[PDB]
RNA sequence: CUCGAUGUCGGCUCGUCGCAUCCUGGGGCUGAAGAAGGUCCCAAGGGUUGGGCUGUUCGCCCAUUAAAGCGGCACGCGAGCUGGGUUCAGAACGUCGUGAGACAGUUCGGUCUCUAUCCGCCACGGGCGCAGGAGGCUUGAGGGGGGCUCUUCCUAGUACGAGAGGACCGGAAGGGACGCACCUCUGGUUUCCCAGCUGUCCCUCCAGGGGCAUAAGCUGGGUAGCCAUGUGCGGAAGGGAUAACCGCUGAAAGCAUCUAAGCGGGAAGCCCGCCCCAAGAUGAGGCCUCCCACGGCGUCAAGCCGGUAAGGACCCGGGAAGACCACCCGGUGGAUGGGCCGGGGGUGUAAGCGCCGCGAGGCGUUGAGCCGACCGGUCCCAAUCGUCCGAGGUCUUGACC
């Protein structure tokens, strides 16, 4: 239960007798690139890539290592286990079945740098009675033979932006087999019109 | 193609025309009956009149507050495909300038400086 | 307010200016002429790939 | 907060908006003018959208970027003495090419840009 | 929209339609006198005689302005902020009071009387 | 140790461990019917509100709350603030003093500096390596993040019950607090997007504009990005060992006992399951594809040169990625930027001429005009030409050819 995937944009639409908002994943069909048989990889899985960007660029090695079992002209390409193949290619145009549970993640937008304020939580100090620092900066690091010096790993200022991640349960809502295509009501987990991936797990007794 | 397109695409799928009622004018206090139900299905064609405010605008879309004077001062924001909209008819004049949250009205009105406009 | 403590050595300050180093400059040959072009560009010679409209005065 | 960005400039909007169009001027004067990296770039950019209107050729057109540049001579100068050579191709009338050197003290990097013959 | 110190808005039996509450009747960590719900004030304003007097009660919120954002997406926002003043239980104060319809009240529900009590333009 | 120097209070901000645990649960006990209390042992998991007055932490008081703990770290925090404080001179009196002056009586003011070197923390890179030289997909030992809880409603007043009184099993529903993403929607911004305006010197008088009227003069609205007060989501299951505490089978105490023997019950806690790092885990790399076992040199050739574009680096040009850097897609056999164009969404009917008014302006052609980041067309322009480095890919053993 796994979708690959090139993250639309995020919507509003309506269900029932209420509207409510999606979002635009789209994926044309990943397929079986590589395989982990398990006596090959005994964490036995799927590895696919769902599009293809220009062919008068790629690398030998691309070109057979997609020889394999031959394939495609892509390079969107990625793994996951414990997956079935019961195909030889797969696109969602039913693979995602709406009024269903999903689970999804994806590369998460790339901030910036900033400190106590950025980063973490509650916005820096004060403003006023003090202003050698006006309204926020850095809160307090250690101390005098407690620790005898500066501590090793609460928050810090920076660079907090280049990274990547996912976002729990989430809603199939609906699915749209031509354009492969689906609406999902979802934390648009990074950015949009880039990349993401979906899959689903939840034995969650309510 | 992108975002552009497939989206465009979906919602003229659930939205299709929020329903041709095309009719936005700027000012114009006009009135309308949305669906707005609760208690045994009781949707009810429910109409507020409202002098018209502002707007949200592509695939969501809102007929903005419109303020009506109640016997308090209450505005009313709509969004516009909203399938919750059957009635939506104009009875005030689409004038004024500087465009929209013009909210002087909901502010310093006083009925006749509203007439002013 | 801070002044260090004494110096670990040139051998530091070796340490730092190291890593530190310095690289050399880019350069192929006149798509026109002869010597020394960096990537995009023209010269006090033969100035182009489309129109020199460059050198000699 | 800051990433996604377009228009990328510097100084102070009304030094560049100075600078863009003094610029402009001085290359339509010229065809072909010398200074520093995106000092081209943007001012490719730029001189690049008003030899647009220089096109446009039109009564109100001029009024516009004359809008802009102040100075009848080039206003013609450049709306008819050039603005027909240049009137059916698609745009990018701009040429921003990299010199072989840096200005000193710095090493400043710089080049020539033109209207593109 | 809120607030936990307040200068608000009323009219059932009012001392006057204003009081200040302290601040939200819900979950302990109140920051939120918010729409359709239930808090804590003291009066503000004065009162002709009525029963009313300078105490305080608690009760439920009318109006606010800053989104009264619906299930159905109906939205709307007055330029205003009250909400009636109850007696324990709930079961509100005055005989009638002064403002109208809409959702969210009787979707909260427990006050049926507010309900049909304000309908009417005002 | 300290007087060649160790900043004392109160508070702030970021807190970190602790249990004699407050709320949480697990419990045997009751003078335990129910419910509810109260009586100890186990267990820190998360959690462990606002104001008032007081320079006071303590405290007393308002309102809730599941609850609104004690305390370790120079009563954590000045190289991170604050500085009411008590504690340099003033002056004040109240009080001693023959008075000079004085009172840990008091009250009004009362010049807190900081360009980081080290180890330490937060990030990001340059090495050189995990004995072919390579492009890309993985699996995690091991480490990191979050594990709360209301009130209502579900079975609720049949448990208890003379009666007055109150359910374990268990099951819901939403909410608060809070953590993680994210803009559609909601609202906030938008130094140039548009629109209105006075004063002023300039263009050429008239309009039509132009710089200055603080780094946009004023004002009213305003994308896109970023962003709450807006939106999705999360804190689970469920698996295995157990704390107090409950039992089974059974002696040594030829009746008995949970008890060494052997077996089970059992906590929101411990390992896992949940996401996030991760072989520089020198103890991996596992798998995929691919250039050749690359070419010359004194045998030990683990050195040189081409070798391969096998591949990549360089420069260029682009990026919600971004201090530099590395990451990332592209370089014209392209759409990469800017340009242009179609379009969205912005402003609110332009500029001119035309129509009514001495005029002010009003109406028409006008919902025109002008536009920045948003969908995407099209080589209009600029991604030319080039250069360099990069196998013949650890030791070892066994096996096949």
């Amino acid at each position: 239960m796994k979708g690959i995937l090139g993250v639309k944009v995020g919507m509003t639409r309506i269900f029932r007798d209420d509207r409510a908002v999606p979002v635009t994943v789209i994926l044309a069909g990943p397929c079986p690139v590589v395989q982990r048989r398990t006596p090959e990889k005994d964490g036995y899985t799927a590895v696919q890539l769902g599009f293809l960007p220009q062919n008068p660029k790629r690398v030998n090695r691309p070109l057979k290592g997609h020889f394999a079992k031959a394939g495609v002209e892509p390079v969107r390409i990625l793994r996951e286990i414990r997956d079935f193949n019961p195909e030889g290619d797969t696109v969602t145009v039913e693979i995602f079945k709406p009024g269903e549970r999903v689970d999804v993640t994806g590369t998460s937008k790339g901030r910036g740098f900033a400190g106590v304020m950025k980063r973490w939580n509650f916005a820096g100090g004060p403003d006023s009675h003090g202003a050698h620092k006006i309204h926020r900066h850095p809160g307090s690091i250690g101390n005098r033979k407690t620790p005898g010096r500066v501590y090793k790993g609460k928050k810090m200022a920076g660079h907090y932006g280049a990274e990547r991640v996912t976002v729990m349960n989430l809603e199939v809502v609906d699915v749209i087999p031509e354009e492969n295509l689906l609406l999902v009501k979802g934390a648009v987990p990074g950015p949009n019109g880039g990349l993401v991936i979906v899959r689903e797990t939840k034995k969650a007794a309510k | 193609m992108n975002r552009g397109a497939l989206i465009k695409l979906v919602e003229s799928r659930y939205v299709r025309t929020d329903l041709p009622e095309f009719r936005p004018g700027d000012t114009v206090r006009v009135s309308y009956k949305v669906k707005e139900g609760n208690r045994t299905r009781i949707q009810d064609f429910e109409g507020i009149v409202i002098r018209i405010r502002r707007n949200g605008f592509n695939t969501t879309f809102t007929v903005r507050k419109v303020s009506y004077g109640v016997g308090v001062e209450r505005i009313f924001p709509l969004h516009s495909p909203l399938i919750q909209k059957i009635d939506i008819v104009q009875r005030g004049r689409a004038r004024r300038a500087k465009l929209y949250f013009i909210r002087n009205l909901s502010d310093r009105e006083i009925r006749r400086k509203l007439r002013a406009d | 307010h801070p002044v260090p403590k004494k110096k670990t050595s040139k051998a530091r300050r070796d340490a730092r200016r190291s890593h530190h180093a310095l690289t050399p400059p880019t350069l192929v040959p006149c798509p026109e002429c002869k010597a020394m072009k960096p990537p995009h560009t023209v010269c006090p010679e033969c100035g182009y790939y489309a129109g020199r409209k460059v050198l000699e005065v | 907060r800051h990433l996604k960005s377009g228009r990328k400039l510097n100084r102070h909007s009304s030094h560049r908006l100075a600078l863009y169009r003094n610029q402009a001027k001085s290359l339509l004067t010229h065809g072909r003018i010398t200074t520093t990296v995106p000092k081209a770039k943007e001012l490719r950019g730029f001189v690049d959208h008003l030899i647009h209107l220089a096109k446009r050729g039109d009564l109100h057109a001029r009024r516009l970027v004359l809008r802009d540049l102040q100075d009848v001579k080039l206003v013609r100068k450049l709306f008819d003495e050039i603005a027909p050579r240049y009137r059916d191709r698609q745009g990018g009338y701009t040429r921003v090419l990299k010199l072989a050197e840096r200005r000193r003290g710095d090493g400043a990097p710089l080049a020539l840009v033109e209207l593109v013959e | 929209m809120i607030q936990p110190q307040t200068y608000l808005e009323v009219a059932d039996n009012t001392g006057a339609r204003k009081i200040m509450c302290i601040r939200v009747l819900k979950g302990s960590n109140a920051k939120y006198a918010t729409v359709g719900d239930v808090i804590v004030a003291s009066v503000k304003e004065a009162i002709p005689r009525g029963a009313v007097k300078e105490g305080d009660v608690v009760k439920a919120v009318v109006v606010r302005t800053k989104k009264e954002v619906k299930r159905p997406d109906g939205s709307a926002i007055r330029f205003d902020d009250n909400a009636a003043v109850i007696i324990n239980n709930q079961l509100e104060p005055r005989g009638t009071r002064v403002f109208g319809p809409v959702a969210r009240e009787l979707r909260e529900k427990g006050f049926m009387k507010i309900v049909s009590l304000a309908p009417e333009v005002l």
